[PDB]
């Protein structure tokens, strides 16, 4: 049972790294679909402020 | 006309977050406001008179 705890652990690591992805203050990052990008309220293209935020 | 402009900055949220190459975009502006002012007054009174 030391195979099988140790590998799911150290690949958990690198997919949230790759998953987390910060804007900077004096920038807006606007998260993408494949060719969309992701929308709410009608339709209304949502741009993310200086905070975290996460992505498949 | 030939000026000097001394200046200092502030937090840096500002100056790196504002505008890029501030040092550059000023100048530009620098420009502007002396070409500007002295656009306004003759050549006999900027040589004199519009020093101060």
């Amino acid at each position: 049972m030391r195979k099988s705890v140790i590998a799911i652990i150290i690949i958990v690591l690198v997919v949230l790294y790759m998953s987390v992805f910060v804007v900077k203050e004096g920038e807006r990052g606007i998260t993408l679909r494949f060719g969309k990008v992701l929308r709410d309220d009608d339709n209304k293209p949502l741009v993310y402020e200086p905070g975290l935020h996460f992505k498949i | 006309v030939e000026m000097n402009v001394q200046y200092r900055v502030t937090n840096p949220e500002k100056y790196l977050y504002s505008v890029t190459s501030p040092d550059d975009s000023l100048r530009q502006a620098t420009d502007s406001a002396l070409r500007g002012v002295i656009g306004k007054y003759t050549m006999d009174r900027i040589l004199t008179e519009g020093r101060t």
